[PDB]
Formats: C-alpha cells, structure tokens, sequence
C-alpha cells in the first residue's frame, strides 16, 4: 500500500512525466528494492482561479468610492466597471477551497519563536480527546516565493534512509510541499479572507475579522493532496496544445560519489528525496 | 590586465538632486560593466549590469549608461537609504576580474 | 531567498592553513557559477577565485595562484575554498558570490561573471 | 488586431499597480483554451509581473458569508475578499460565516511587418 | 507498528536564549494523537492557529465553535 | 528542411524524452512561429566503450617489465594478467571511431593566444583551393567537465533571435556541444593516439609519435552528430530496464521576464537554446 | 556473492590513483543488461571515481597501426595507444599508420542481514 | 543566400598586448570556404591542428599526405 513497492523510480518518472491521471500508513510494507528481504490528478494547473478572466475587456459594476474626498458630510457612492485596470474586484463564478488554518513554521530556526510550541501551538480536532489535525484539508504550503516556511501539522514528512526514530534533526528528514495547489486552493497559513462583523452608519465604521476556517460553500473547486512514490495508495494522456516545453523530472546532469535511487558501497537502497506526481500542465 | 579607474573619490551631494558618477578603464571594455553598493558592514548589492539593464530588485531611479572606456551613473532623487560606496566591474577581459576603487556618498 | 552561509577561521599562524566553506540555500546550486571575493580592511574587494557549476574549470588571481584550490559539491550543496601557507597580505572579510547568470547545458557555455547574490562574509586574520 | 502579432502582456505594461491587481498573460490578433461576464487574449500563472516556468505559451495558428453610511471610505477597507496564494480578491458577488476542472466541486530573412 | 510518517517534537533545545532548534520524531503507538489520520470528524470542534509566529511573536490559537 | 518547421518545443520535448529513434542549412524555411508570415539514435550510452568489461574478473596476458632494475645489462622480459587493478591494458574486440584534429578554443578569451588563428590556425581540405573542415567528423566536442573550450570548426553554430550578420560576441551566438558522443568518440581535439616510430634495438629507444587523423580500421564503432530542432533534417519507443530516473530535457520553474519558447513584449518569437535530441540512454 | 547484495564498487574502492584506470560500476550476487574475454559485476559511465547523472543502476531481480632489447623500460612508454575521454588504452591486440549498439561501424523495518 | 550557421571570424581585435576576442559572422556567398558542408572528398589532402593553444603556445598546423 506504498507506490514505491509496485513502481520503480524509472516506471515513476514515466508515469508522471506522460501522464494527467492513472490503511492508516504504517511501516511494514514490502520493501521498495526487491533484493531486500523483509519481515488520480497529477498534474499542475497553468492559471489561478482569479485570473481566469480576459485581460482585454471589460466587463458590470462595483462600488469605488465611498466619500467625494476629505471633510464633513461627504458621503456619496460611486461606481466603476470592472476591468483589466482593476482586477481585484471583477465578479467571479467560483470561489477556492476550504480551509482550516495551520501554524507556520521557519526551516531558518532563528526566525522562529524562542518557546515550545510543537504541541501547544498546533490545530486540532477533539473528538474528549484532542487529536492533532495532520495533515488536515489539503491547502498550499506556502506563498509564491517563500520555500523556507512549511505548516505545523499541514504536511506528510517522510525520513531518509538511516534516520533514527526520535528527535532527528530537519535535514534528516523529507518536508514535502503542496505548492502546485496554490492555484486553486487557499494557503494553509494564511486566513481564509475577511468578512464585515457589523452594519455600519453614520455613527459605525465598517468592521471585518478574519475568516481563520472555513466549511464548504455553494461555488468552490479545490485539489486533493498528491501522492508520492512513498505514499499511501487507498492511464489517462495529456491532450494539451501548450506551446512551450514542459516542467519534467530529470535526474540531476552533475556527478556524484554515488547515484541517486541506488545502492552505495555498504549496499544500503536509498530514496534520497519525496517525489510528487504533479509536474504537467493543464487549463484551469 | 584592466585597470579601472573611479573618478571622483568622495561625492557628497544634498538628497532630492541628481547623481553622476563614472568610471575610466583601460582599453574597451565593450558594455559589459556592472554597478554595486556596499553599505557600511553589510554585502555588496548588485546595482546595474550590462550597460544600461537594471537589476531586478533595483528602484526605479537609478539608471545608467555607457560604453567603451567611459560609462556613468545616473543617481536621480537621492535619498537617506542611498549613502554608501559604489563599485563598478567589467567582466569583460578575466582573469583577473578586475573592481573599481569605489566613490563614497 | 538564496541566503549565503560561510564559516571560517579568524585566526591562523603565518605559512598555515586554514579551510573556508560556504553552504547555500534558496536556488539550485548546480545551475549558477560560484566564486570568492575578498575584502581588505577598509580598501575595495578583490577577486579572488571562481569554479564552474560543473567544477571542472576554476580561475584564480595571479596574487594566489596556485597557494589556494576552490572546491564546489553540488550533491552537499555546499562550496568550499581550501587556502594554506598564508601571508599578513591575505587578512581580509571573504564573501561568497553567486554568479549570475546559470550555466547552460546544451550550449558550449561562455561566462559573464557578474554576482547577483552575496554572502554575509567571514573573517581571516593571520598576524603572530 | 495587434498588427497579427501576439504579444506578451503583464502588470508592467499595464503599469503595474499593485500584488492584487498583479498579472501576466498574451494578447492574440483573433477575436484546451482558456464565461468571466465580460479580442482574445489570456492570462496565466504570474509573479508579480513576472512569468513562472509553469506558464504556458499558446499559438492559436497551431489549431452565509457576511457582506457589509459612515463618513469614510470603506468601499475596499469594508469589502468582504477572499486570499489565493497571497493576493485579495473581493468576494463577488457571493456567527458571520458557516458552510473548472479539480477533483472537487532581394530576399530579406526576416519576417514581413507590412501588411 | 510504527508509521513512516514523522511530525515536530520540538521546537527548543532547552531554556536560555536562542535555543531555537528543529526536531522530529516518528509517530507510534507511544504516541498515539499525532498520527496521521485520513478521516476527520463531520464542546468546541478543536482549535485552529491565528497568527503566523516570530521572534517577536508568539504562536496563538483560537476555539472553533461550528464548523462545515 | 528544419525540424522547428515541423515540431512545436511542447511535441520536441514530447519526442526526445519518450523514445529511442525517429541542403546547404542555407535560411529560407517556414519560420519556426505558426503566426509568422515568411518570404536516428536519440540516446546516450550508458556505458563508455572502454569499460565494458566484468569488473570483478580477470582476463590473456601483456609486458609488465622490460628491466629487471636499475643498472646495467638488466634486460629482461615479464607478464602479468590483465584484470581488475589494471583496466587501461586489457585487450578489447572495438577501438573508437575515427577522428581530425581541430584547433581548440576556449570561451573566455584570456586563455587564448594574442595572434589571429581563426583561418591560419584551423582544420582545411583541398579540392588547388582550400576549404575549411566544418562541421567534420562526429566527435565530442571537449573532455569531460571542460565546457569552456569547443572546437574550431567541429560544432554547429546556431545565432540568438536578433544576432547581427558580422562580428557578433561569442554571447550572441549559440555553439552546439557533443557531450555525447565521447563514450564512443575521440574528442575533436585530442589526438588518436600513439604509434611506434622505429624499432628498439640495444642502441635505440622505444620512439613514438601522435596520431593526429586517423581513417576507419575494422572495429572502430562510432555515433553520428545530433539533430537539434533548428537543424536540419535530411517512433522506437524505449524499452529500457533502467531502475533509477533518467536525465529529461526540462524548464527550470524560476521566475523570469518572458517564457522561453515565447513571443516577448514586442511579439517576437524567440528560441533561447539549441536543443538536440540525447536523453534517454542504452547499454553500449 | 556480496552476501545478497548489490555493491558500489568504484576506483577509489581498488585505492585507484592512476586516471587511466578509474572506473565505476556495481558488484551483483547473481552469477538489456551489459565478450570481454574473461560472479556478475558490471561498470558504467564515471568521472575520476565518481559517477555522472548520466550512469545506470540495473537490479537483476526487476526482470595499419604500427606496433612497437634495448636496456631501458619502454613497456608503457612505447606502446601505441588510444585515448578516449582523456584516458589512455593500450591498443590491444589491434607512413605508421593507414586507414556494440551504434550509428556506425517482536517486528522491526531493518531489512534481514542473517542468511 | 546565406547559410544560418555561424563560423569564428577574428580572434583579436588589433595589434598589441591583449587583443584577444571571439567574433562570429554567417557563412555565405562572400565567403564560401567556411561555409559547413555535408559531405567531404575522399598535393597534401589537407591540414590538421597539432597542438592545443594558449597564451605561450602559438596553433600550430601540419599537412595529411595521405588520409582514410
């Protein structure tokens, strides 16, 4: 019930490479090198689900300005169309994923607090017992551009080979990230959005908060968590007219004292990183 | 090798005022120069390169130009945050890459 | 981010040894050139060496030729600069550069060595 | 259109305003593609005005939530938005809250210009 | 049996300063809660974090009282 | 009569990474752009012909010593097995393919010598008038890990979208590199090899001498020159048993100002790199 | 044979030293895959003693030029030679000289160590 | 009509000290010697380099007088 027992990282990378589709994990599974003895969507979509809009025209109105402009008893309302200029404010059929936040954590310890927060700072589900929430809903790792910061809980972690069993340090281990997701889905980290807690008037100012989780709403797609070559279990070809190449997974060009996804000298299998199936393109 | 040479050793202008700087270098050094800055106990950060192609991360306002032996930059609208010493290089004839002597502000 | 990490020694007998290396982080390090430079006491840096992504070709100052070999490894993704049989003119703050633009592995590659990221830089001091 | 060019088109040749307004596409001459209640044109994955190699180039020649007057503006202080990979988009159209294809639901060498 | 699944022990080495430090440990039935579980369920329904930490800032949660 | 007529980057890439196999290179060709209006073994040898041999066994016998010691009248002839510890002496059945020697250049320009080489210097044929040797025979264009240096007039030498007719920078210009073809090829400027020039006697040394061409001698296998896709032209699916991943032509996922293989601001179609069809391998 | 096990052997293994000789392949238990004129061992693409992205691990169980006492030693400096990639070979067996697949010619997870 | 292929025109710029440079220009009907050809003939037949150059070693060429 692990990928890695009926493929090999050779079969892997064909599957993925070529392809846009084809209990509770514990240890104990055949092994993922047949010589040792022992005792789906999958691709990345190429546009965000608020962008999907014509960049040349326009649309339909919105609200621009509350007030005329500085002073007393200014109020008055304004509308603009909706537009390539502005893009934040067009009307959108559909909406993101739900989400139930994690906290974030720095791979760059320093930049992380100075406390224990591993278990005191985590989300959880009580059920009287509180069971830590892991991975949780499936929701981005990470904003565009930031690779050091991963969620709490919000990931699968997968240790390399000879890692021991208790307090190993974060290079001894493989932190997957959902990154591909974040198109469609919202970032595990972040907070849903805001909503208006109030009726404002002339004597309320408009107040909002923030939406830290969120159930399903009429309106929202999202992706499910990909799988990886050494991930739980339980063909269909691209079609695409993309013009420009493709993302692949090539083995690294450079040389190395031993080879990736082989034995070294003590003959000792390895898997030296998680592998994702999600690297093809399709249209949102 | 090239030597490059910087020519104004201190600049000290007012902020809000436009800032050329240059620098001289032996032979041609075609239009492959670049421009740093290095704060007072802090790394160089990359300015300009090429001749006129500014950095990414690089403000608006600092522009550049030139070719050959002669090459200028063009500082517009000083501000507090640009105080340092500048350095321009050419990695056109290497090795030795070669750095100028640099122009404080 | 492409955060630069060096550690070195601050303190060497004259004619000794010493070994500098530079971990990286944030880009992917097979891709970009490498290269050392150094900076005296209040003067302007100097180029020290530089190593190919692939490593098989390194280029190094006429000042240091031969006394001092740079070392990259792409798989522990750290580069490494090896300098002994110092001299007090070799007191200076080394930063780790990252070339910019990365090499190509179609084309017969041709470098314009210009570093877009810097390291925060170490100290070697060799005085008795 | 556009001189039957496509051209490349991002927040920068639109001025490029703010990270919510940020985008990055192509702008085609005709009139498995990329229904937005509006030429041709498209938009992919961005940067900021920048393009991300997961982008994709296309040549058609190839063929409850709570919403919200004072003295102020809240027109978008007040807005009820939603954040995707960090960005705000205002929810639109649409205790303050409860509950696309996804999983869930002489001869010259150059080209010719005169036209 | 073990899972081959690892979560964060800990975030500190001791206490002092500066004692920031990355740690983690496999998930077993010594420590049950942690586990990865494929299901979740349809008092307060759990807890959720509202800040993102710091140096500066320390890690806050909020009680979720209904969910979707 | 340029395969870019006929491919997009999406299908080329789609091509090289899937299979085994599929006139003057004056200009003229459709241009690569559907918009624009205008006026085989695809492998690498996994093994290099010098070391296709059991490792572990030993082989046949040649001349270790010609001398006992260091003296006089100290003659003498020894043997030893060819095996393991030493692989350079062992007899094999193929030798590499043929080669002429081109001058060799390197990119950064301190290397090379102050004087103009670039006809003088270079590899010539006569027909009373001399031509240059371009591109020549297959071979590996440098040793293995010295990009810098390709040869003279042995590689195909594409130009960047905007190249100027004359005198252009070596940046302006894209230069094909064959790396390749050197487990079955010489490299384009290294010699053959050595040949004896005379005979030993009491008096007289052992004399050699380089071999600077060398024609076909039976045994010698070889590789051909790779198409790129803006080369000129005039499926066998892989069946490899391989375990760990191949190297795959890709996209680096960075961000950038335009999408390679993509029309720029201005609508310029451009292609950034020569890509020629070598990435999957075979056993030699 | 390697007590079951599938083992790097390399240049460095053997101590190596000496380029022409430096070699990189595996050591197999056993008795497509890769005549040499000799267990199951097999080299393949290296630089120096290591390996380049380009090498292959395979695991069994998925399925005229002239030739040359006098008193000096000119055994290997005057024997004719080829060189490929750098490296030297002998040419063996094989004016002073004239003229293959290719284009031309309780539980625990440790695996069980006790057999 | 010219070729798209490129040859190496001029490897220095002037006389003097450090005038190396690497141009390249098209291979055309000016200059038809250097233009790549598919096939080749099979007096000297030709000249071959002998040596590598750098900055000491001047390139150096030697005649085939009888060639494969």
């Amino acid at each position: 019930n692990r990928f890695h027992c009926h493929f090999s990282p050779r079969d892997w990378q064909r599957l993925i490479n070529n392809n846009w589709g084809f209990g509770s994990a514990h240890e104990g599974c055949l092994p993922p090198f047949p010589a040792d003895v022992f005792m789906h969507s999958s691709y990345a979509h190429s546009q965000s689900l608020d962008r999907l809009m014509n960049p040349l025209i326009d649309q339909l109105y919105y609200l621009s300005k509350t007030i005329n402009g500085s002073g007393q008893n200014q109020q008055t309302l304004k509308f603009s169309v909706a537009g390539p200029s502005n893009m934040a404010v067009q009307g959108r059929n559909y909406i993101p994923g739900p989400s139930y936040r994690q906290q974030r954590v720095s791979t760059t310890v320093t930049q992380n607090n100075n406390s224990e927060f591993a278990w005191p700072g985590a989300s959880s589900w009580a059920l009287g017992r509180n069971s830590l929430m892991n991975p949780g809903p499936a929701m981005a790792s990470h904003k565009e551009g930031e690779d050091r910061f991963f969620p709490l809980s919000g990931s699968l972690i997968f240790g390399k080979q000879g890692t021991g069993r208790d307090n190993v340090d974060a290079d001894k281990v493989m932190i997957t990230n959902e990154e591909e997701i974040k198109t469609t889905n919202p970032v595990a980290t972040e907070s849903y959005g805001q909503v208006a807690t109030n009726h404002q008037s002339a004597q309320a100012q408009a107040q909002t908060g923030w939406v830290q989780n969120q159930g399903i709403l009429p309106g929202m797609v999202w992706q499910d968590r990909d799988v990886y070559l050494q991930g739980p279990i339980w063909l269909q070809k691209e079609n695409s007219k993309r013009w420009n190449p493709e993302i692949q997974y090539t083995s690294n060009y450079y040389k190395s004292n031993n080879v990736e996804f082989a034995v070294n000298t003590e003959g000792v299998y390895s898997e030296p990183r998680p592998i994702g199936t999600r690297y093809l393109t399709r249209n949102l | 090798e090239i030597v490059m040479t910087q020519s104004p050793a201190t600049l000290s202008v007012s902020p809000g005022d436009r800032a050329t700087l240059s620098c001289r270098a032996s032979q041609s050094v075609s239009s492959k120069l670049a421009w740093y800055q290095q704060k007072p106990g802090q790394a160089p950060r990359l300015l300009i390169y090429a001749a006129s192609t500014r950095a990414t991360g690089i403000p608006a306002r600092f522009s550049g130009s030139g070719s050959g032996t002669e090459f200028t930059l063009t500082i517009s609208s000083l501000q507090s945050e640009d105080f340092a010493v500048y350095y321009c290089q050419q990695y056109n004839y290497w090795p030795p890459i070669t750095f100028g002597q640099g122009t404080r502000l | 981010e492409v955060q630069l990490l060096e550690s070195g020694g601050g303190l060497v007998q004259p004619g000794g040894s010493l070994r500098l290396s530079c971990e990286a982080s944030g880009f992917t390090f097979s891709r970009y050139p490498m290269n050392w430079v150094r900076q005296a006491p209040g003067k302007g840096l100097e180029w020290v060496s530089h190593i190919s992504a692939s490593g098989g070709t390194t280029y190094y100052a006429d000042t240091v030729k031969g006394r001092f070999s740079i070392s990259r490894d792409n798989s522990k993704n750290t580069l490494y600069l090896e300098m002994n049989s110092l001299r007090a003119e070799d007191t200076a703050i080394y930063f780790c550069a990252k070339d910019y633009p990365p090499d190509e592995v179609t084309m017969i590659v041709v470098g314009m060595p210009y570093f877009d990221s810097w390291g925060l830089g170490t100290l070697v001091s060799v005085s008795s």
